[PDB]
RNA sequence: CAUGACUGGGGUGAAGUCG
RNA sequence: CGUCACACCAUGGGAGUG
RNA sequence: GAACGUCGUGAGACAGUUC
RNA sequence: GACUGGGGCGGUC
RNA sequence: GUCGGGUAAGUUCCGAC
RNA sequence: CGGCCGUAACUAUAACGGUCCU
């Protein structure tokens, strides 16, 4: 159950992208948040870091465990009580997946590399997060590199990410002689004595260089804090001072309505200054008291808003972020409880997709071992295994309760790299595949035929697009840049050709058989019909014998599609019968059989057929500098724009471009746009080739 | 015969031929439909029927019937097959389960939904 | 009968067996994924019934997948019933503005019934120039006659039209070469 | 018991050639 | 009615192979 | 040495094959 | 039989 | 010669045509 | 103890037809 309520519960999240040392930070945090690691190492380097070697590391955090990292009062910096972390994401682009992270997570820390800045991938995630509003912090990792001073690190934030950012911590050293950082807040100055934690903390000078650095770095707090309050803004104006209660008052308002982007500094990497970070997240950023709620619209319609609050007493609701299959009993689905309780061997409703499911066994997984539990209340996390349609982002909730709770479904855009068969041999391994993708992952995108048209593949998450590619060519083989994409189509042949005569005049085959046809082919408009088809007698029953012009006619037909055309069967043509001859009063079967062959044989060789291709509707959003390489993307891939508008970070190129041009369309945008495009691939209009989209794909290529 | 002659070479009796390849006395077998063909009934009747060839589970390939009035099968969907033959087409003695596997069901029917792939409609 | 007169002759029968030769090796449907898998199948445009260069181009990266560019997005269809078919059978993929194609078979084995009877065909046009050889060698005979040309003389200009012949055949051996790089493609 | 270049006859079909 | 074309189905024979 | 095909009335021969 | 850019075949006397 | 076999690869070898 | 030619469902082959001489 919990015994600390709402408020001592901390949905926090660490939004931090591989630039800030991916491996290090993770297994560093794990360590540093309130023990979910083995009683005591703290002191010395290696120590440490002997849990991991014994039992499992990675994930998300629930943390209090009461035997390290804590803190002296309740919830004064570290813990006394629970502190979720729950991860957020801040790579490449943002997605809805990206937003959809953000909002279990209450409150974010937002982890830059100091040498890097701010890299492109934090940038264009920042802008888009913040329209659908999430409160950040900045933690400047990697204080053992280069732009281990607020100077460097500050400029980029403001610049590359477009957020207010600003000192309140001074750095003591840079690069490898970092081993402190001042906290101008509680106004101490920290050196750490272990390149992991910092146990035996000396409390340091600020060498004079840095002294000034660090009272400008002090008077930037303030500034920053009277922007918070109309009363504060008068005192900063004239210069009276704004107190430690009054900063307090100020910080924890303007990260929680996302007015600023506090700095804050420590490497993860030297492993100095993380922890004194990780006590302001616990003391600043959001908690499960100012989001207790979860607010959804019902089911049935759209017809009324319904509001979910925390309490046991009410009913169960929570929303599902992740999926992994557990080989223990299967899929897990971890959730975060919102409202209400349950307990294993209850039913629980899928109350967006519609589903009963049945909720078998309920699991917490800690960081180092898997422990099975019987209930979770308000505020608890956990993972049910076995549920019939709860998914990532998908709704949980009592026994039967409609409420839309997923505000952007599992199924995601379709932004994929292209995995190809060559020989039947890849074939026959990609069905294989295609067929334990599916039952893992239903949010997976594949494009298909039979035998060939095969696939396209998308993903539905950061890790997720590359691993599903990378298992389909490495594990199960794939001889990459064939096959990719289904199709379909009809014919739309045009053509006067006044001429094909089918004439029988022999014996053969039984009794005497004649049968003669000649007939005109003439335009009939490119329609998007599949049946095609006029047919006009200028000559009706003194040509062929008036009962019998159909069955003459029907043979001829189904034999014409046959016959040299494109695949697709003879549609969307006019035939004139005008002449022939025969016995016009006297058939057979036979005769009309006959007739047909050899009607057929001269048949197919004269028109001219037209046809469509299939054209994708190609939307792709990069960073702004890529409105070039968009362009240049299109050239190569014969593709082209139809309107470019900007959009936030990036700009929205409205491209269209042949469905059938991709060559791993993902591969190779992100070659010709430097890393930093996404796309959606839907399908738009098979084409004739119109003058617009053969012109203009045309005009990018060349 | 007489008793004697019994006696000797009773009464015989008959190894019953269960024509059905897909045997091991089941109701069903899982396959996963090797293509999709439209053969031509017998000489009474007319009319392309639907069929498709189906790789058992236990390897035993045959063609299974797709009865109903829309098929939706694939060249690699897989269906459940069940028995009855069929008379037009001969060889073509089994049928595609509808409503099963990864297969598909008749539209719009609102007779007989047991059979075919219908489940209370519209209401 | 003079030499001058049944070279000319020679030179114009030797060549319609060296076009039966080229024919002979193209149509198998070659090598299942081939530019001359595709000419079983005359496309037939502006009322004619045209060979398969005006509409369509082909070139191959590898012998188990074909592709077949044709410049717009109607052409790629109606080159598209040549790859199909069921005689020169392949189960096409759009990837350009041309079919990248992946094979049914099980890396193919379709290719290699048809590659067997090409590569046999070839040697039946072969042996039809040897065959007109020797029907140049018969005037060749009569020539000798007329001429006054003996039997070694006349053996020496069979052997000069076998010669002839097998230039033939060395551009029957190239031809074949050409299709083989069709085949490996 | 599985399988094999090739090969023999059998069975269907759609019904063609030849009588 | 029986060749002889084809296309499928099962099956006897087979240098031998597992 | 011997043989086949081919050449020659033939002895033999072959920018053929075969033991 | 000879002539013969050995002879022979061819060709010529 | 062509197909099959043996071989990582077999102008020889074995089984076919 | 023969030749030349045309020919059926994707070609290739041609049971079939023709024709010249025994």
């Amino acid at each position: 159950a919990r015994t600390t309520p709402i408020a001592r519960y901390r949905n926090i999240g660490i939004s931090a992208h591989i630039d800030a040392g991916k491996t290090t930070t993770t297994e560093r945090i794990l360590f540093y948040t309130g023990v979910n690691h083995k009683i005591g190492e703290v002191h010395d380097g290696a120590a440490t870091m002997d849990w991991m070697e014994q039992e499992q590391e990675r994930g998300i955090t629930i943390t209090s465990a009461a035997t390290t990292a804590f803190w002296s009062g309740m919830a004064k910096q570290y813990e006394p009580h629970r502190i979720n972390i729950i991860d957020t994401p801040g790579h490449v682009d943002f997605t809805i997946e990206v937003e959809r992270s953000m909002r279990v997570l209450d409150g974010a820390v937002m982890v830059y590399c100091a040498v890097g800045g701010v890299q492109p991938q934090s940038e264009t995630v920042w802008r888009q997060a913040n329209k659908y509003k999430v409160p950040r912090i900045a933690f400047v990792n990697k204080m053992d590199r280069m732009g281990a001073n607020f100077l460097k690190v500050v400029n980029q934030i403001k610049t590359r990410l477009g957020a207010n950012p600003v000192p309140l911590q001074l750095a003591i050293g840079a690069e490898e002689h970092f081993t402190g950082v001042v906290d101008l807040v509680k106004m101490k100055a920290i050196n750490w004595n272990d390149a992991d934690q910092g146990v035996t903390f000396e409390y340091e000078d600020i060498p004079a260089d840095m002294v000034e650095l660090a009272n400008e770095w002090h008077q930037n707090l303030i500034e920053s804090a009277a922007e918070a309050s109309e009363e504060l803004m008068e005192k900063y104006l004239g210069g009276e001072e704004l107190t430690e209660a009054e900063i307090k008052g100020a910080l924890r308002q303007r990260v929680l309505n996302n007015e600023i982007i506090l700095v804050t500094c420590g490497s993860a990497f030297k492993n100095k200054g993380v922890q004194a970070m990780l006590d302001a997240v616990i003391d600043y950023l959001p908690s499960p008291v100012d989001v207790p709620a979860i607010n959804g619209i019902l089911d049935d319609g759209k017809d009324t808003p319904a509001e979910r609050h925390a309490s046991d007493d009410e009913p169960f609701s929570a929303l599902a972020f992740k999926i992994a299959t557990d080989p223990f009993v299967g899929n897990l689905t971890f959730f975060r409880v919102y409202s209400g309780v349950v307990n294993s061997g209850d039913t629980v409703l899928n109350s967006v997709k519609a589903a009963r499911e049945r909720f078998g066994r309920i699991v917490q997984m800690h960081a180092n071992k898997r422990e099975e539990i019987k209930e979770v209340r308000a505020g608890d996390i956990a993972a049910a295994i076995g549920l019939k349609d709860v998914t990532t982002g998908d709704t949980l909730c009592d026994p039967d309760a409609p409420i839309i709770l997923e505000r952007m479904e599992f199924p995601e855009p379709v932004i994929s790299i292209a995995v190809e068969p060559k020989t039947k041999a890849d074939q026959e391994k990609m069905g294989l595949a295609l067929g334990r993708l599916a039952k893992e992952d239903p949010s997976f995108r594949v494009w298909t035929d039979e035998e060939s048209n095969q696939t396209i593949i998308a993903g539905m998450g950061e890790l997720h697009l590359d691993i599903i590619v990378d298992r389909m060519k490495r594990e199960f083989n794939v001889e990459a840049n064939v096959g990719k994409p289904q199709v379909a189509y009809r014919e739309t042949i045009r053509q006067k050709v006044t001429d094909v005569e089918g004439k029988h005049a022999k014996q053969s085959g039984g009794r005497g058989q004649y049968g003669h046809v000649v007939i005109d082919m003439y335009p009939l408009e490119p329609g998007s019909n599949p049946k095609g088809y006029e047919f006009i007698n200028d000559i009706k029953g003194g040509v062929i014998p008036g009962e019998y012009i159909p069955a003459v006619d029907k043979g001829i037909q189904e034999q014409l599609k046959a016959g040299p055309l494109a695949g697709y069967p003879v549609v969307d043509m006019g035939i004139r019968l005008h002449f022939g001859s025969y016995h016009d009063v006297d058939s057979s079967e036979l005769a009309f059989k006959l007739a047909a062959s050899i009607a057929f044989k001269e048949g197919f060789k004269k028109a001219k057929p037209v046809l469509l291709e299939p054209i994708m509707k190609v939307e792709v959003e990069t960073p702004e500098e890529n409105t070039g390489d968009v362009i240049g993307d299109l050239s190569r891939r014969r593709g082209m724009l139809k309107g470019q508008e900007s959009e936030v970070t990036g700009v929205k190129i409205h491209a269209e471009v042949p469905l059938s041009e991709m060559f791993g369309y993902a591969t190779q945008l992100r070659s010709l746009t430097k890393g930093r495009a996404s796309y959606t691939m839907e399908f738009l209009k098979y084409d004739e080739a119109p003058s617009n989209v053969a012109q203009a794909v045309i005009e990018a290529r060349g | 015969a007489t008793v004697n002659q019994l006696v000797r070479k009773p009464r015989a009796r008959k190894v019953a031929k269960s024509n059905v390849p897909a045997l091991e006395a089941c109701p069903q077998k899982r396959g996963v439909c090797t293509r999709v063909y439209t053969t031509t009934p017998k000489k009474p009747n007319s009319a392309l029927r639907k069929v498709c060839r189906v790789r058992l589970t236990n390897g035993f390939e045959v063609t299974s019937y797709i009865g109903g009035e829309g098929h939706n099968l694939q060249e690699h969907s897989v269906i459940l097959i069940r028995g009855g033959r069929v008379k037009d087409l001969p060889g073509v003695r089994y049928h595609t389960v509808r409503g099963a596997l990864d297969c598909s069901g008749v539209k719009d029917r609102k007779q007989a939904r047991s059979k075919y792939g219908v489940k209370r409609p519209k209401a | 009968m003079t030499l001058k007169e049944l070279y000319a002759e020679t030179r114009s029968h030797m060549q319609k067996s060296l076009e039966v030769l080229e024919h002979n090796l193209a149509g198998l449907r070659t090598g299942r994924a081939n530019p001359a898998l595709l000419l079983h199948l005359k496309v037939e445009y502006y009322g004619a019934h045209v060979p398969l260069n005006q509409i369509a181009t082909v070139t191959a990266p590898d012998p188990r997948t074909l592709v077949v560019q044709s410049w717009d997005q109607n052409a790629l269809k109606a080159i598209e019933k040549a790859i199909r078919d069921s005689d020169l059978g392949l189960n096409p993929s759009n990837k350009g503005d041309a079919l990248y194609i992946n094979i049914p078979p099980l890396t193919e084995e379709r290719r290699k019934d048809l590659v067997r009877a090409v590569r046999q065909y070839a040697e039946e046009g072969r042996v039809a120039i040897r065959n007109i050889r020797r029907e140049a060698l018969d005037k060749l005979k009569k020539l000798a006659k007329e001429l006054h040309l003996s039997e070694d003389e006349t053996k020496r200009a069979e052997a000069e039209i076998q010669k002839i012949t097998d230039e033939f055949i060395a551009k029957a051996d190239q031809l074949a070469e050409k299709k083989e790089q069709e085949i490996l493609g």
